[PDB]
């Protein structure tokens, strides 16, 4: 399922370590290394913009 | 009921230029594995290497 968010978004690879690795800063809620963005829609959304 | 003024003509929307960005990785180099002696002299090593 996870791998398919990757091939429709069409993110580059560079940006997409930044996502995985500091989650925060794309604004969900911090928690270090626990703030997990789900393969929920909002969070689909926001890494498509 | 005809009018005597002639309507204004629109102008056609302006069409998006669809660009892509192409980015490239820093995958770390390698480093070395440990010194480990053998037996043998230097022809038979470097040809079986």
């Amino acid at each position: 399922q996870l791998t398919m968010i990757y091939r429709s978004s069409g993110i580059n690879e560079n940006a997409f370590r930044l996502f995985i690795e500091k989650p925060t800063i794309f604004g969900i809620p911090d928690e270090p290394n626990k703030a997990t963005p789900a393969h929920n829609a909002p969070t689909l959304i926001i890494l498509t913009r | 009921g005809q009018p005597l003024h002639l309507p204004i003509y629109a102008t056609p929307a302006d069409p998006k230029a669809l660009l892509s960005a192409a980015v490239a990785t820093s995958q770390g180099g390698g480093k070395l594995p440990e010194s480990f002696i053998s037996l043998w002299r230097f022809p038979h090593m470097l040809e079986n290497a």
